């Protein structure tokens, strides 16, 4: 039968599973796109004159009123007063540029700095007289006199835009409220200081802030934990529907890329600085061979490698995710017991300490499963040809494990393996080999072999699991 | 008219 190290692996590949005919917090499932879709609905963005297929946007920090904060009235319904103003701070304009910078890196729009005025196509200010929210933005379907301001709320009872950094709610505030000035809505239906919305007042189940930072939702309702901490930078669904107004940013990180620990990125919220850093991010990556080096966290940690998909990263549940049309080569895991699973190219994926179950998928694989009994899975025999195998780069007998008993040979087939020195034409005969070392399984019974599996470190038959 | 933030 299938062993937990399988079920393990199979459970996470289908975890935080979207889509699907089936209602879901009383909501219907989104795919990525669907909930793009939803997040444009409005139909409203900026139009590119200069040249197509790439908005250029200028920005400034205001340093007095304009005319839309001395009579809103005159411009809005339902708001008034906005109290004393105030500009950016010197924290408040640093982090806004790198908010900035994280919507330019996924699509194809160049922000150019405007400095300190009312210059930019996109503005910023504080207010302190709250019109029932935090911030508030307007959309760019909105006249040319409202068309990419963005507002804040600074006062006494609330501080939390004062100041913005890495991880916290006043720089995914920023984040949220250029995307309104980009052209992106709320995932569903619902406006702060209008009635009392709810996670139930949704369109769809995955408007949570695991996915959109347009969402107001918390990441439990889905199924995932940040720990206190709110993703600074687009998250899945952002990065779809801002792709689909503007394009994909296929420039951006071309080179081999690190992420987490070690990492070569200069984004704040791609990096991991401690063994406490609590990481919230969406890859996007145009390029090259890329890695996600999750190294210097203790505890037991899921990485999933392929595109779409949610991982739980230092000590935090579906908190790393890959963005659609993303392929990311390599995975590092830390000291604790760690679940690696590949995708459908070539992967390089280490373990590290502790005991780890190491999944490659499609492709020839590079596995290291360091110290500790670790555990190589395999799903399909496709995974490993006999032309093209997995190596396990140090493979200890005696510790370490090849796992076979996924396979659809030994689940449904009810094959036995029959080690041998030369194939002569049965189905489940193997032969294991040393100098280095090698498993080929002919699976078939044509007397070639259908099924490999290069070794560094030598292999017995205790060392493969049925 | 604008689209505050929660
Ligand atoms: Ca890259
Ligand atoms: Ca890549
Ligand atoms: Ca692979
Ligand atoms: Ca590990
Ligand atoms: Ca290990
Ligand atoms: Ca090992
Ligand atoms: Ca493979
Ligand atoms: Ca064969
Ligand atoms: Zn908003």
């Amino acid at each position: 039968g299938r062993s937990d190290a399988y079920t393990q692996v199979d459970n996470f590949l289908h975890a935080y599973a979207r889509g699907g005919d089936e209602l879901v917090n009383g909501h219907p499932s989104y795919t990525v796109d669907q909930a793009a879709e939803q997040i444009l609905r409005e139909q409203a963005s900026w139009q590119k004159a200069p040249g197509d297929s790439v908005l250029t946007l200028s920005y400034s920090f205001l340093t007095k009123p304009n005319d839309f904060f001395n009579t809103p009235w005159k411009y809005v319904s339902d708001i008034y007063s906005l109290g004393k103003f105030s500009a950016f701070s010197a924290q408040q304009q640093a982090q806004a540029k790198l908010s900035l910078q994280s919507w330019s890196d996924v699509t194809n729009i160049h922000f150019v700095d405007a400095g300190q005025g009312d210059q930019g196509d996109l503005t910023f200010g504080n207010f302190s007289s709250s019109v029932g929210g935090a911030a508030f933005a307007f959309l760019p379907d909105v006249p040319d006199a409202l068309k990419g301001q963005s507002w804040y709320l600074i006062n006494s009872s609330y501080s939390a835009n004062v100041n913005p950094a890495n991880g916290n709610y006043g720089r995914q505030t920023l984040t949220h409220e250029i995307g309104h000035t980009l052209g992106l809505s709320h995932p569903g239906d619902y406006n702060a200081g209008e009635g009392d919305p709810t996670y139930a007042d949704a369109t769809y189940a995955e408007d949570t802030r695991a996915y959109s930072v347009m969402s107001y939702w918390e990441e439990q309702n889905t199924g995932q934990d940040f720990k206190g901490a709110y993703s600074s930078a687009p998250l899945l669904d952002d990065i779809a529907a801002i792709q689909k107004l503007y394009g994909a940013n296929l420039t951006t990180r071309t080179g081999d890329t690190v992420y987490g620990f070690n990492s070569n990125t200069e984004r704040d919220f791609y990096s991991a600085t401690s063994s406490s850093s609590k990481l919230v991010f969406s890859v996007w990556d145009a390029g090259g061979n890329d890695t996600l080096d999750f190294s210097g966290f203790s505890q037991n940690q899921k990485i999933n490698l392929n595109e779409k998909a949610l991982s739980d990263v230092g000590g935090l549940k579906g908190n790393v995710s890959i963005a659609a049309g993303v392929t990311v080569e390599n995975a590092i895991g830390g000291s604790g017991s760690d679940l690696l699973i590949g995708n459908d190219v070539a992967n390089v994926l280490k373990g590290g300490a502790g005991n780890d179950i190491l999944y490659g998928g499609l492709g020839a694989d590079q596995l290291w499963g360091g110290a500790g009994a670790d555990t190589f899975v395999y799903g399909d025999i496709a995974e490993s040809s006999a032309a093209a195998p997995d190596t396990l780069r140090d493979f200890v007998s005696g510790q370490d494990k090849i796992d076979l008993s996924g396979l659809d040979a030994f689940v449904n087939g009810g094959l036995v393996l029959q080690y041998v020195d030369a194939f002569a034409g049965k189905a489940g005969q193997a032969i294991l080999s040393y100098d280095a070392g090698s498993l080929a399984i002919d699976f078939s019974g044509d007397a070639h072999a259908d099924f490999a599996i290069n070794l560094i470190g030598q292999a017995t038959q205790a060392d493969i699991v049925v | 008219r604008p689209k505050p933030q929660q």
